[PDB]
């Protein structure tokens, strides 16, 4: 219980908290463990610290009570503080809770009770304080009200008072969130379909469609490998899609895929497995893809043909 | 596709069971069915996945089939039936079930989760070997997987700079061996591992 002699000011800080996947629930996070703020053996000006936010409503700067607390008695307890949270590359903006306390320091007792930031001063034992600590942190679950991984980053700003005094500088702190999401993984294709056959010269067809689609893997990872399978149930083991008439599993027609997914090209058969290097609660923003329907027939029978493929996302085994 | 999964991957350990949601971004109501694979030989070439019934197979996974609501998200719960003396690799298939001149090609999506089934001490030992070509070898001891990144071959006891770098980026399975290719004589290796162990070479 040794404390060095301090006078507040303003003050800036930069906190960086994780990375913290958001697959687990968040634990807590300590912005500030309990930050000497002011200190002084000789008096006790510094024995009525208060913590002021700068708007009560605004959460721009984080939202908390921005005057002295009324009563003479004392707020036991935590400050609550909705303070916003914006990604880095996107701009969106979530709010998001801390918590934040002080705490009093006394020169021959010990009473370390927890004060809501703005709450009335007491004495131990009849004795003024000389000091006050204060921490601030963010609750455990918090990181996880957070939409989609990102670097969230946000300033929190808190005017150093003494008790219905004067008031001694700013606080501002500077706290970046590197969120994580590793287990996301998504696909979507915003809108079956129809491979728009036409006949060409020489009693040959043509058909060629695509679909376009939306793809997502958990971001501010490290490098990724995934894997992703095609295949059509009439798989001879050829390596070829077929479309067989329906009611007549006799005939047989022949068609392809491409993909085209996120400046990526490829062209799978029928029951490979395809490793994509990334380096090439969900996320809706999507890297863009496209698979490719083609076709080439001479001589074919009229009457409907149907092909149902399967498409198997997965990480594969050979990656890190 | 009408939804999507959380977890992708996931590991299992000391017996305790996770949880992998579904999540329907439909807003017509569908019908899920889950289902178990093990893998076997995982990370080589020769790597082949099998059906394993839903009790009597490493993990147990409950629900079978779901109802999935629209906009809503059902929980299947992954426990380990036994754990196990080595490491163990599953994925758990999530499929749908929409049964009620032109052509028609319906295109479905399916996610497989890729499950650790993972042992109660963790233990990571690596042994070396050469090859009939005299290339090295890297069998794994240890029974939870390997994770290489690069390889820093060495001349002697210590690297220095005229050690030969590969960089590999390949995961090693428990009782699995891996070729690096390399049959010159070079005395030792350092390996660093996905998150400097230093070990003689055997010139046999
Ligand atoms: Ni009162
Ligand atoms: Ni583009
Ligand atoms: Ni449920």
């Amino acid at each position: 219980h040794h404390h060095h002699d301090k006078n507040p000011g303003s003050e800036n800080m930069t906190n960086t908290i994780g990375p913290h996947d958001r697959g687990g629930s968040s634990p807590i996070y300590n912005i500030l463990n309990s930050y000497l703020t002011a200190y002084n053996g000789s008096h006790h000006l510094y024995d009525r610290m208060s913590f002021l936010c700068l708007s009560s409503q605004n959460t721009l700067n984080g939202a908390c009570p921005s005057s002295d607390a009324p009563g003479t008695a004392t707020i036991d307890g935590e400050t609550n503080i909705t303070l916003q949270f914006t990604e880095k590359r996107s701009l969106i903006k979530r709010e998001l809770q801390i918590k934040g306390y002080k705490q009093f320091l006394f020169k021959n007792a010990n009473c370390p009770s927890k004060l809501a930031l703005n709450s009335s001063h007491f004495q131990c034992n009849r004795e003024q304080a000389s000091g006050a600590t204060l921490s601030l942190y963010i609750p455990a679950g918090e990181l996880n009200k957070l939409p989609f991984g990102g670097v969230w980053n946000a300033v929190l700003k808190l005017n150093v008072k003494r008790r219905y005094d004067t008031t001694y500088g700013t606080y501002t702190i500077n706290i970046t969130v590197n969120l994580t999401d590793k287990g996301n993984i998504q696909i979507w294709l915003p809108q079956r379909v129809d491979l728009n056959l036409r006949p060409t010269g020489g009693g040959t067809y043509i058909g060629r469609n695509s679909v376009d689609m939306c793809f997502y893997d958990g971001y501010s990872t490290n490098s990724s490998s995934l894997e992703i399978r095609f295949q059509d149930d009439n798989s001879k083991s050829d390596g070829k899609f077929y479309l067989k008439k329906i009611n007549d599993d006799s005939k047989e027609l022949v068609y392809t895929l491409s993909l085209l997914l996120a400046g990526k090209n490829l062209t799978p058969t029928n029951g490979q497995a395809l490793n994509i290097n990334t380096a090439s609660s969900v996320p809706v923003l999507c890297w863009p893809g496209r698979l490719q329907l083609d076709a080439k027939v001479k001589n074919p029978e009229a009457g409907q043909y149907m092909g149902n493929i399967k498409i198997t996302f997965t990480p594969s085994s050979q990656t890190l | 596709a009408n939804f999507m999964i959380y977890p992708i991957s996931k590991d299992l350990k000391n017996g305790n069971s996770e949880l992998v949601r579904v999540y329907s971004k439909s807003k017509e109501i569908q019908y899920i069915k889950i289902y178990t694979k093990k893998i076997i030989n995982p990370g080589t070439t020769e790597e082949y996945e099998v059906d394993i019934p839903n009790w009597d197979g490493g993990l147990v996974v409950t629900p079978q089939k779901v109802i999935l609501p629209a906009g809503a998200s059902k929980s299947i719960r992954l426990t380990q039936f036994k754990i196990p003396k080595k490491e163990e690799v599953y994925r758990v298939y999530f499929e749908a079930v929409k049964p009620d001149l032109t052509i028609e090609i319906s295109i479905n999506i399916i996610y497989a989760a890729l499950i650790r089934s993972l042992p109660s001490e963790q233990n990571i030992s690596l042994n070396i070997s050469r090859n009939a070509k005299k290339n090295i070898i890297i069998y794994n001891n240890g029974n939870v997987r390997a994770g290489v990144k690069d390889i820093y071959f060495c001349k002697s006891s210590n690297i220095d700079d005229n050690c030969v770098k590969k960089a590999y980026n390949k995961n090693i399975y428990p009782e699995k061996s891996f070729d690096t290719l390399v049959n010159n004589n070079f005395s030792y290796v350092f390996i660093k591992l996905n998150h400097g162990l230093i070990q003689l070479k055997v010139p046999a």
